RNA sequence: UCGUCUACUUAUUAGUUGGGUUCGUUGUAAAGCAGAUUUGUUU
RNA sequence: UUGUUAAAACAAAUAAAAUAAAGUAUGAAUUAAUAUCAAAAUUUUAAUAAAAAUUAAAAAA
């Protein structure tokens, strides 16, 4: 860490490349005349990928001066130019305040983890959908998605090296889930499929995923809109989340459309949450918060109203273990399949919350008509 | 009532050739855009842009 | 305290932020700033379009674009015509060349965005990247992609 | 006194003619409410009950004008500056979305006048006339800058030309 | 606003509440809420859904004086 | 001394949830719906990517009943004792829990009403669709609506069989919705009232 | 370092005070007191500068710098109706019966009436606004 | 009148929030006690308060003194752990509401353990106006505090006390009597330049244990609802304070019992003997114990060092 | 009570309902709003009594505004209506709260002048500021 | 990109008593970052 | 069906039965570019295109 990267605007990133002298002005002589500059690059740099010099060249790093005064910034597909220069970037041109791309430096993977049998066999279990591009598990309940605090304590983003089956490099998690969160968690195989399906869970307008939750009474209305402004805040020992119904410039939006699928005698009901935004807790907060009926289970918020004694009957409210109810049910992919319907991938309920429906009555797998598939 | 169907409540400028069409030249710098260069006598000329590296 | 006035047209020269926006070095993957449609134009998309001259017993569906260079003046390999009909009505699909995959759709021209030239483009015609339906191509930005030998980079 | 406020002297009010006036009394609070009345620093001067004919306490006027003078050119230091407006910029009450003032040194006296170094770098960032207004009532009141007008300064944080 | 925040609709409102809510609180011009929500508080009975032409016999009916509303 | 009044709450409602899982193994047999059986295979098929389990599709639907403790617990309770309310609750939750189970049966059943207090056999699903108040099952009767719409778009004089006033009377009476006496959609197990009259 | 000691009024005389002070490379610096008279001009050339235009076209008339030409703003809003109908396509589903209304509020370009005398006419022709104000007066007097 | 769509937009809107808010059942999560109203607006916090000491300490450290509001009946359990963890160098003023209830010798105990720490325990009743309190707070500030410097400037004091004790009230009070007067902070008198500022977040404790929320109940300050928490759980605890103070007799001669009772539902079919249900028996009972006919009543016990 | 007088419309005005009123909106949540329909009907109607003062003086010792103590005392003068001993010590605890030094005094005197009672709190604290 | 963190520590003994107080996977160097993303002449 | 009260009454509101509101004469008004007007599907041209083209065949009151 000998350079130390910082925000940089358009006219700042300019400047530096205009102040910079760690720069290599290759001529062109009758040699290369007329010869593409991707070839050029590839032909001259055996170390760097076509991956790295396509960026490289499509972002501006490496342009070309034409003797004009002013410099030239081509594409892969230009062709070069007699008597001009092509200016390419040195490794000492990446060690002032300027942040670099991603494969132009070296990343090195330093320590793997070795796997024993019983967890590739328990991660083959989860696999639900593989695909050439995409690879969809289900998550199981109170399992870190990332590596926490404790360096020991076991998480998904080290089972990686199990799952590719036959990729040369592991799969990378698109989105992380809370602990608590039992849901389906998506891979993606390809390092430029992880690009391409970025894209879905930034904001959006129309929903794309379904979560399965039980909250602990009724709320007024069957469907509904849910939107609050919430603002995180590092304290001593965590984070503190303030939620607003009004907007603020350091708030963050979070919004949802919930429904109401069945109600236990006002005690406890079944509803369904389809996100617009992602936030840390978003949904339970929401439940608890907004719908003002917290989801069974969620002791971090209202952990009082979390086990209540209308649901006593069923489990005990002294253990206080109960799985929480916040299941990724169904979500959708842009990919079709050979019928034309876009594949909708669905995660099966946890053992515990099959008990809990089979006790109330409610069907345990039932298809979402909602998000469409 | 008031007329309520509108397009455009403002009004546009009266600058036909280009911008600051009022104004004189020793007030106002001329526009270098290519849209306005092949329209001026001059600009639309030869212009040479290549350098030379050394003395 | 001091309130002076700008109109927003004499800051619209630097509206894009990068250089693939500004000197169009590459994809816009939907962030473009200055578009060109033809003059006369109201509905602001490119259209790619096909002739009908006879019945689908004599002249095909992918006989429209005939007109049209590139692959379709060959004849597609998979053919969902028959039998069932498809969720999104596509009609063929040509062998797939490297990362991209072209798609003929029936019914009116869906209009879709390409993330090659950033324009809304009205066609039947529609290049699959990888098999993923968010990033989709017209089929004149498929025909330059492959000419320059970039399917497989782009 | 709005256009002497403007100059950057120091003023003050002489009430000619007091012995042709029926009631003192009156008089001098119609002047004083008068004085309470106006804004942005001209308030803060008094006014002298003065009569060219009889002479009445002609004395106390040309003793209070060598009083504004010796405050016109009263130099105050820079730390009792800072400990005053870190403890004012908590007690009052501010409204209107304004950038926090580093450091206030006042750098030119006759007329006294202070520097407020902002944080941001935005030229369009500069205090509105009412944080102006509020500023400049306490310097006078609390530095005993009474009848003295005073001017700031706002001078916004520059950049290096180096950057690092 | 009181009614609403009985009703707890504070953080599930929606466009249509969110627009009506802007336009009332915005101030009017020749309209009044007060005279407004007056009118509002009348108990009449509403009209149910009929036909174009069943609704145009009875605009008919009307003009000439033979039907009520 | 310690928390006498608190422990005697905790242990009379661990006796609730004991006497309530006991009754658990006392069940009713009742077949699933042709048509709902059908839609969890298939909507298994798409969960697990598996062949549907005989013994987890579960296709007779496992109702239990009160325990015959409690029906007797709530009787001989004066209104006045505390803990009647904490017993009371524990039934009404139960009382809903057992509609929860018995609307995904279609077999006949006895279900009386309570307007005129008539004595018919009804189907479950179709008679309790409007209390129990189920999203899939309210989809499910979106669905159902638009498959007999695409049949009858297809053919129109499809209709003048298939729906036919003696077809429609007939229909009416193999789901009665209402009491053919009173014509209210208000309705109670049979067989839960027969439990709750002869143990009380 | 200069000092204008008064704002130019011009874009002409403020570049030719800049340039003496920084020459070759040097290292230089601008100070303009300005007041409330030459508000106008320095929140453009502030603007101007920031974003790393050239000065070209500046005037202190407010009137000037807020009023654009016809075609100056045909080719502004024909961009921005176009980057609404990439949102619109890429973000969002419309239902059939919405599909007119969508695409005539936010992707297709409505060419004005006369835009010269857009002041008086509001850009809508008046044969138009005319057959619209009997339908407003028609049941305004009706109510 | 405006646009009639308008109109009938609005009447179905509005018919909209009456069917909505028709039903009488109250949910579960008390809404009040995450909601915290402050100039900005209402706000919603999450977290304990043990992750906010550094927050805490940094406005204390600016405040001038610490300003704090507790309820008499339990005193610990209401405020904040880390200003009883690590010693405050600022001067505190506890103000102590409701005090009629409380027990009189706890309240000498902590008065005296408050006067041996430094800091100043004010009792107010109900009869007491909110004038009296800041006077005395006042007087207060003009007897401890040293003088300012800077005669412009003033002293703040940084409030610390839930909004069901009465903060947000004494608060509103102020802005009141100070916007008549004169027709994020909150001017008291100007002739000594006294400010309060007041910390929303800081103060609302959020989540509960079980035993916290039952004082919580009893003492009123959390709310109570059947979906959430039932009477039986606060009501038995009461009755079990009540039991350990073993004064039978007096629970009787309090409730006009005919004997003293032996348990729990003997105390419900005693007050069901006006006749009435268990239910309704049982929030009266707490009802009682609200309005404060029981007197001398402290829930929060006292630590070892404090009785010291 | 705030519910139905609120729901009330279309009755004559009366001392006694506007007494009745004054107590109403002194119990209510808001004390203000009882001086606020006094200074209401104090352009016209029937005229205030010295039970209606005291309500008003005793809506202001439980809000704590007493900005208007002086102007009460003003009110009665120009209305020309006497006071009873209740409204005379009330009107004179307020004085003494707004330190009118002047206008206690000469209420103090004239008290003992007229020999009417007053409280004891108050008859010390006049005691000891002598 | 919806991750985790109301106990450690210093002593004390056999539950008691006084002091002090986050880590981390992946993408990206822009294709990333406030807020909104709704329209039935419908009765 | 809901809500209120008390140990049945009242108010709301619709969906079943029942009641009426012609097949007789008298007879306007909104509207009106128009071929004895282009039943449908596909494709396309400058914004609903009922504008064009290709399939196909759409009876009368
Ligand atoms: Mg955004
Ligand atoms: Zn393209
Ligand atoms: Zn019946």
């Amino acid at each position: 860490s000998h350079a130390r990267y910082r925000p940089l605007s358009l006219r700042a990133r300019q400047t530096l490349s205009e102040k910079s002298d760690d720069l290599q002005y290759h001529v062109v002589t009758q040699e290369w005349f007329g010869e593409r500059v991707d070839s050029f690059l590839t032909c001259h740099y055996p170390q760097w990928d076509y991956e790295t010099i396509k960026r490289l060249v499509q972002q501006g790093h490496i342009y070309r001066y034409r003797k004009n005064g002013k410099k030239k910034f081509t594409r892969l597909t230009d062709r070069l130019e007699f008597d001009e220069l092509l200016v390419v970037p040195t490794r000492a041109f990446w060690e002032k305040q300027l942040a670099p791309p991603s494969g132009v430096l070296e990343e090195t993977d330093g320590p793997k983890f070795k796997l024993s049998a019983t967890a590739r066999e328990m991660a083959h279990n989860m696999v639900l959908f593989k695909n050439e591009h995409v690879i969809v598990i289900n998550k199981p309940h109170g399992l870190p998605m990332m590596p926490t605090d404790d360096p020991q304590e076991m998480s998904i983003a080290a089972m990686l090296p199990a799952w590719k089956f036959t990729n040369v490099a592991k799969p990378v998690v698109c989105h992380n889930l809370d602990r608590e969160t039992s849901g389906c968690v998506v891979l993606a195989r390809t390092r430029n499929a992880h690009r391409m399906l970025g894209r879905m869970f930034v904001k959006r307008v129309v929903p794309n995923s379904v979560y399965w939750s039980f909250c602990v009474g009724k709320p007024t209305v069957n469907y509904g809109r849910v939107r609050m402004h919430f603002d995180i805040t590092r304290g001593n020992k965590g984070d503190i989340i303030v939620a607003r119904p009004s907007p603020t410039k350091t708030s963050k939006v979070a919004i949802a459309e919930f429904v109401v699928n069945a109600s236990a005698l006002e005690f406890g009901s079944f509803i369904s949450f389809y996100p617009l935004t992602t936030r840390r807790h978003q949904e339970r907060i929401m439940a608890a918060h907004a719908l003002r009926c917290p989801v069974l289970g969620d002791a971090k918020y209202g952990g009082d109203a979390a086990f209540p004694s209308s649901l006593s009957l069923f489990w005990d409210p002294e253990n206080k273990g109960l799985p929480l109810h916040l299941h990724h049910r169904k979500i959708q992919l842009p990919y079709k399949n050979t019928a034309g319907e876009f594949i909708c991938v669905t995660a099966p309920l946890p053992t515990q919350m099959e008990k809990t429906f089979k006790k109330l009555g409610w069907p345990c797998e039932v298809d979402d008509p909602l998000i469409p598939g | 009532v008031p007329q309520q169907l509108k397009a455009y409540g403002g009004t546009f400028s009266r600058s036909v050739g280009e911008r600051s069409n009022h104004l004189v030249s020793d007030v106002v710098l001329q526009s270098l855009s290519p849209s306005s260069t092949h329209n001026s006598p001059l600009l639309s000329k030869n212009i040479k842009t290549k350098t030379v590296t050394s003395f | 305290n001091i309130k002076g006035g700008v109109g927003s047209f004499l800051m619209r020269r630097a509206a894009p932020k990068s250089i693939r926006q500004k000197y169009q070095t590459g994809p816009q993957f939907y962030k473009r700033k200055f578009f060109q449609f033809q003059k006369g134009h109201h509905r602001l998309h490119r259209r790619i379009s096909g002739v009908q001259t006879g019945s689908p017993t004599h002249q095909r569906e992918y006989e429209r674009f005939h007109h049209l260079p590139g692959d379709v003046r060959t004849r597609p390999q998979f053919d969902f015509t028959f039998g069932e009909t498809r969720a999104d009505r596509v009609m063929f699909a040509w062998r797939k060349r490297g990362d991209l995959q072209l798609y003929q759709m029936s019914g009116r021209g869906e209009t879709f965005v390409c993330y090659r030239c950033g324009y809304p483009v009205r066609s039947q015609l529609v290049a699959v990247k990888a098999d993923n339906w968010d990033y989709r191509m017209c089929y004149r930005c498929y025909t330059n992609t492959v000419h320059r030998g970039m399917e497989n980079d782009t | 006194l709005h256009s002497v406020a403007a100059e950057g002297r120091p003023f003050l009010l002489c009430a000619n003619k007091w012995d042709a006036v029926l009631d003192q009394s009156a008089t001098a609070e119609a002047i004083d409410f008068k004085i309470k009345r106006q804004v942005r620093e001209v308030k803060y001067s008094n006014a002298v009950v003065v009569s060219a004919h009889t002479g009445l306490n002609l004395t106390l006027l040309m003793d209070q004008a060598l009083e504004l003078y010796d405050k016109w050119n009263k130099r105050v230091r820079r730390a009792e500056l800072t400990r005053l407006w870190r403890k004012m910029e908590k007690s009052v009450i501010i409204p209107y979305h304004v950038a926090r003032i580093g450091r206030i040194t006042q750098v030119n006296t006759r007329p006294p006048t202070f520097l407020l170094q902002l944080q941001t770098k935005n030229d369009s960032n500069t205090l509105p006339k009412a944080l102006q207004e509020m500023m400049k009532n306490t310097l006078v009141e609390e530095f005993d800058f009474r009848g003295v007008p005073i001017r700031l300064i706002q001078e916004v944080k520059d950049s290096n030309p180096d950057y690092i | 606003r009181r009614s609403k925040e009985e009703a707890e609709r504070t953080f599930l409102m929606s466009a249509e509440e969110k627009r009506a809510h802007k336009k009332l609180s915005g101030r009017s011009g020749d309209g009044s809420i007060s005279e407004m929500l007056q009118s509002l508080e009348v108990p009449d009975k509403p009209f149910k859904r009929l036909s174009r032409k069943v609704y145009a016999n009875r605009v008919n009916a009307i003009v000439h004086g033979d039907q009520d509303e | 001394p310690q928390l006498f009044s608190i422990e005697s709450y905790e242990t009379q409602q661990r006796a609730l949830r004991n006497i309530f899982n006991e009754a658990g193994r006392h069940c009713v047999r009742l077949r699933k719906d042709s048509k709902w059986l059908l839609e969890e295979r298939r909507a298994f098929r798409q969960s697990h990517q598996r062949a549907p389990t005989t013994k987890e599709v579960s296709p007779h639907v496992d109702v239990a009943l009160a325990p015959v403790g409690a029906l007797k617990l709530s009787k001989y309770l004066s209104p006045c004792s505390a803990s009647r309310e904490v017993v009371e609750h524990s039934l009404l939750l139960h009382r809903t829990v057992t509609k929860s189970k018995l609307v995904q049966s279609s077999e006949k059943t006895l279900f009386r009403c309570l307007r005129c207090f008539h004595v018919y056999a009804a189907r479950p699903r179709t008679l309790l669709r409007g209390e129990v108040a189920q999203s899939w099952l309210e989809y499910e009767a979106e669905a159902e609506k638009e498959e007999r719409a695409r049949q009858l778009a297809r053919r129109p004089h499809l209709r003048k069989k298939k729906y036919s006033i003696g077809r429609q009377r007939a229909s009416l009476a193999n789901d009665p919705r209402c009491c053919p006496l009173c014509r209210s959609t208000k309705a109670q197990w049979m067989m839960e009232y027969v439990h709750h009259h002869t143990h009380g | 370092f200069v000092v204008n000691f008064d704002m130019p009024t011009n874009a002409l005389t403020y570049l030719s005070r800049a340039g003496r002070t920084a020459r070759q490379g040097r290292l230089g610096q601008v100070y303009s007191l300005y007041t409330k008279r030459q508000g106008v001009i320095v929140s453009a050339v502030r603007a101007f500068l920031q974003k790393q235009l050239p000065l070209e076209g500046i005037s202190n008339w407010k009137r000037h710098m807020m009023e654009p030409r016809y075609a100056e703003w045909r080719t502004h809003k024909l961009n921005a109706i176009a980057r609404s109908y990439v949102s619109l396509i890429t973000q969002k589903t419309i239902p059939a019966h919405l599909e007119r209304t969508y695409l005539r509020h936010n992707a297709t370009w409505r060419p004005l009436f006369h835009p010269q005398t857009t002041g008086v006419h509001g850009g809508v022709p008046p044969r138009q606004q005319q057959r619209v104000m009997d339908a407003i007066t028609w049941k305004a007097v009706c109510f | 009148v405006h646009d009639p769509v308008f109109m009938r937009n609005v009447k179905r809107v509005l018919a909209s929030y009456k069917e909505s808010m028709d039903h009488s059942s109250r949910k579960g999560m008390s809404r009040e006690a995450f909601v915290d109203i402050n100039e900005k607006g209402a706000a919603w916090y999450l977290g304990h308060m043990q992750l906010a000491s550094r927050t805490l300490a940094e406005k204390v450290k600016d405040a001038d003194f610490v300003l704090e509001i507790r309820d008499a009946r339990l005193p610990f359990t209401t405020g904040n752990p880390n200003l009883q963890k690590i010693i405050i160098d600022r001067p505190r003023l506890i103000v102590f509401n409701k005090a009629e209830m409380s027990n009189e010798d706890c309240n000498r105990v902590i008065q005296q353990y408050y006067e041996r720490t430094g800091n100043f325990a004010l009792f107010t009743s109900a009869k007491r106006s909110w004038r009296d309190t800041v006077e005395a707070v006042q007087r207060f500030v003009t007897h401890i505090l040293p003088a300012q410097r800077f005669k412009t400037t003033a002293n703040v004091g940084l409030v610390v006390g839930m909004p069901n004790v009465g903060k947000s009230t004494l608060i509103n009070s102020l802005r009141l009597a100070h916007e008549y007067q004169f027709h994020k902070l909150v001017p008291v008198c100007k002739d000594p330049n006294i400010v309060l500022y007041d910390s929303p977040g800081l103060t609302l404790p959020g989540c509960f244990a079980k035993e916290a929320g039952l004082k919580l109940a009893a003492c009123g300050i959390i709310p109570t609802n059947d979906i959430t928490l039932p009477r039986s759980l606060v009501a038995r605890y009461i009755y079990d304070v009540l039991s350990a103070a073993g004064v039978g007799e007096h629970m009787a001669e309090c409730l006009h019992l005919p004997r003293a009772p032996i348990s729990f539902d003997d105390c419900i079919s005693m007050i069901c003997e006006g006749n009435l249900d268990p239910s309704r028996a049982q929030k009266f009972l707490i009802h009682d114990f609200q309005l404060g006919n029981l007197g001398r009543i402290t829930l929060d016990k006292l630590p070892n060092k404090v009785r010291q | 009570a705030v519910l139905l007088l609120a729901r009330l419309q279309h009755v004559p005005m009366d001392v006694q309902l506007l007494n009745t009123a004054l107590e109403v909106l002194l119990l209510s949540k808001q004390p203000q709003s009882c001086f606020s329909a006094f200074e209401a009907v104090r352009h016209s109607g029937v005229e205030p009594t010295a039970d209606t003062y005291t309500l008003l003086l005793l809506a202001c010792e439980r809000s704590g505004l007493w900005g208007n103590t002086t102007a009460i005392l003003a009110d009665m003068q120009m209305r020309r209506v006497k006071g009873d001993g209740r409204t005379l010590n009330l009107l004179l605890k307020g004085l003494l709260t707004e330190r009118l030094h002047g206008y206690s005094r000469q209420l103090y005197e004239t008290m003992v002048n007229k020999n009417v009672e007053v409280w004891p709190a108050l008859e010390s604290h006049m005691k000891s500021r002598t």
